[PDB]
């Protein structure tokens, strides 16, 4: 395959793998561990169900599993689950010998530090990884870009973050978490759906509706236009048939579900949404720097691709500057320049960087920490690895 | 139903129970019913006594016309100090109570029978006149004219006896006439009550039904009701008049009779809501055709075959 790092977006949803100068992943499927069961439900000779199956052998399969996710809000939850799934990932996937290699992995910006450790003790001890670094996951999606200045916000299955830079420093005092991504939009689909009288409450039918929310939903870009269209219209009636052959009516759950990224209110969480979440991180900024972050927001992950995302988040900073520093006088609104960067590989962006950042330092055998360091300090090691 | 019950049937079906029981339980209890009347039914001294009392805007002038000899004839030892706040209250005991089925039977039906009891006292006091009426005017058939005259004048009753209505009514020789000053103040319901009560007069003028009594519609009044208080012609009242003639309260009929007209404005205003309960079972009928005039436009494709919960399937 090749000899120079690996590098692994360990999401909380998909798996993200390859090498460093990789233009896209190697291989992605979903971050999920299954173990056999039998439900009142089709069997077939067609496959053979082992005692656990995982990524794509689990969720090509799923009626016949219990699917159970290692990792929620980018934290692993179940340690032997997440072996499960990296056993799989070098031996069946990238089908590799991990003795002595060199691993970029990722993890989100306020974890808790207990979970850096023994994703990095793992590393080291079943696998036997040679070196390891971890970056902040929105700084890498600021080396796929090409790019040095402007805040950086990811949306995950697990978690949306934010990363202000400016001219290659790094704002830690700003980086932020909203606790709500593509998975509290899709247990809100659900609720959503259950109000239609749908249930969707076995294991395996979530995955049904991630990929229902995916083919189907696209955020409102003036919420009292598509409450008209919802209310008075047929129009945004859609139909989608389950794995199963069951067709399902949807309708205003298009609109509504990923609208609880902007209203995470309508998810039980009282943080503030996208929109002013990164309004009150850019206005945090010193006065010098808030402009080159409002000409340069980039959105990054799989939960920022939302049909109409990219244009209700401009439009609802324009909105909100306007509030909050011009008091509604429209005399100046046309000097705010705020862009969105909202590039086509936006999905991929934490691995391309990470592929971009795993070249930089693919030769700097110091830059990493290694296996003989860390089996001297356990893990201060790891504070090799920034504040 | 195609007709309403004269009596309440909360307290018929309470006392049912209670006179059945073995055991009583205590009760409390308000119950509406139709003209703005009210009942409380309840137990104050113990669960053996049922204390059941009356509450009627008009009863004031239904004491007037010789409302109390009724009830003191009708519930006799029953009868009770008024409950404060009630117009009449009468206290049944549970114990002291009539022997046989029939007797419990009769006594549930009575008590539960009080708001046309209580509206029947100005009905019996014309029925009772016009047996005089009719015995003076038999003594001199030339004088009997102005004793229908006076009569008409002297002998007139008017209950007001809701806010949107009155009833008015009085003796002659060979009949008694009673007049409903009627309003339906809901837009939708007067917009239908035009029907009702129009196709209710034309139904009287058919050879089928020629034994009922002479109906007679306006919207003035009739001449000698026109200096009643709260008659007014203009404010878009109808006054469905009634003939009863001595044949519709003959001895056998006198009770069904003020049992039956004192329900009429409310199975008019039952059947406008029970009218648009028709009309949307045939609305949703004509949607159900226009289906099909929608559906030929739907290409022809077989959807697949699937199971009876909408899974797909795999045979033919
Ligand atoms: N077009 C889309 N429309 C809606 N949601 C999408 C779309 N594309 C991807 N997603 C959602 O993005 C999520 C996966 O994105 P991603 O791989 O970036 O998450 P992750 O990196 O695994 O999560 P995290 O970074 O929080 O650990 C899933 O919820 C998926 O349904
Ligand atoms: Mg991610």
């Amino acid at each position: 395959m090749e000899s120079a790092p690996i590098v692994l977006d360990n999401g909380t949803g998909f798996v993200k793998v390859g090498y460093a100068k990789d233009n896209f992943p190697r291989f992605q499927f979903p971050s999920i561990v299954g173990r056999p069961i039998l439900r009142a439900e089709e069997k077939t000779g067609n496959v053979q169900i082992k005692d656990v199956m995982v990524g794509d052998e689990a969720e090509a399969v799923r009626s016949l599993l219990q699917v159970k996710y290692p990792m929620e809000n980018g934290i692993i939850r179940d340690f032997e689950e997440m072996n499960q799934l990296w056993d799989y990932t070098f031996f069946e996937k990238l089908k590799i010998d991990p003795r002595g290699r060199k691993i970029l992995l990722t993890e989100p910006p306020m974890n808790p530090v207990a979970n850096r450790e023994k994703m990095c003790e793992t590393m080291f001890e079943r696998y036997g990884f040679g070196g390891v670094y971890v970056a902040i996951q929105a700084v890498l999606s600021l080396y796929a870009q090409g790019l040095s200045s402007g805040v950086v916000v990811d949306s995950g299955d697990g978690v949306t973050h934010i990363v202000p830079v400016y001219e290659s420093v790094v704002l830690n005092h700003l980086v932020g978490r909203l606790d709500v991504a593509g998975r509290d939009a899709t247990r809100y689909l659900i609720s959503l759906l259950l109000r239609k009288g749908y249930a969707f409450n076995r294991t395996a039918d979530f995955e049904t509706v991630r990929e229902m929310k995916e083919k189907l939903c696209y955020v409102s870009y003036d919420l009292e236009l598509d409450h008209k269209l919802s209310e008075e219209t047929t129009v945004l009636m859609r139909n989608y048939t389950l794995p199963d052959g069951r067709v399902i009516k949807v309708g205003s759950e298009r609109y509504e579900c990923p609208e609880c990224l902007f209203q995470p209110h309508l998810v039980g969480s009282e943080q503030p949404g996208l929109s002013e979440f990164i309004f009150d991180t850019i206005q945090a900024a010193d006065v010098d720097i808030r402009k080159y972050l409002y000409r340069a927001i980039v959105l990054s992950g799989g939960s920022s691709m939302y049909a109409g995302l990219p244009s209700r988040l401009e439009k609802e900073i324009k909105q909100l500057w306007f509030e909050r520093v011009l008091h509604g006088d429209p005399a100046r609104l046309p000097n705010f320049k705020v862009k969105i960067e909202d590039a086509p590989r936006r999905r991929h962006a934490v691995f391309i960087g990470g592929a971009v950042l795993a070249d930089i330092m693919a030769q700097n055998d110091h830059m990493w920490v290694s296996k003989a360091e860390w089996e001297e300090y356990g893990v201060r090691a790891l504070d090799k690895l920034g504040p | 139903m195609l007709s309403l019950d004269y009596n309440n049937i909360f307290i018929y079906e309470l006392l049912t129970e209670r006179f059945s029981s073995e055991n009583p339980s205590s009760i409390d209890q308000v119950v509406t019913d139709f003209d703005g009347v009210t009942f409380h039914i309840s137990t104050p001294e113990e669960k053996t006594k049922i204390l059941i009392s009356l509450s009627m805007k008009c009863y004031p002038e239904l004491v007037n016309y010789g409302t109390l000899d009724l009830l003191k004839q009708i519930y006799g030892a029953y009868v009770h100090e008024p409950e404060m706040g009630y117009n009449f209250s009468i206290l049944i005991d549970l114990q002291q109570l009539p022997a046989t089925d029939e007797e419990k039977e009769q006594l549930a039906m009575s008590i539960s029978m009080l708001k046309r009891n209580v509206l029947a006292a100005p009905f019996h006091r014309a029925f009772t006149k016009q047996a005089e009426l009719a015995d003076l005017a038999r003594k001199d058939p030339e004088n009997a004219p102005m004793l229908d005259k006076q009569a008409t004048s002297q002998e007139l009753m008017a209950i007001h006896y809701r806010d949107e209505e009155t009833i008015v009514l009085w003796p002659e020789h060979d009949r008694v006439t009673v007049v409903f000053s009627t309003k339906f103040r809901e837009e939708t319901d007067r917009i239908f009550g035009k029907v009702f009560l129009q196709e209710f007069v034309d139904a009287r003028r058919r050879p089928a039904i020629q034994t009922a009594p002479q109906v007679l519609f306006s919207y003035d009044p009739p001449l000698e009701i026109r200096d009643i208080q709260g008659i007014q012609k203009g404010d878009d009242f109808g006054f469905v008049t009634f003939v009863l003639f001595e044949r519709h309260f003959t001895p056998q009929n006198r009770e069904d009779c003020i049992s039956h007209i004192q329900v009429f404005r409310n199975t008019l205003h039952f059947h406008i809501k029970a009218s648009k309960a028709y009309m949307h079972q045939r609305m949703r009928k004509r949607v159900a055709d226009f289906q099909k005039v929608l559906n030929r436009a739907k290409p022809d494709v077989e959807l697949e075959r699937k199971t009876a919960t909408g899974r797909s399937f795999v045979r033919a």
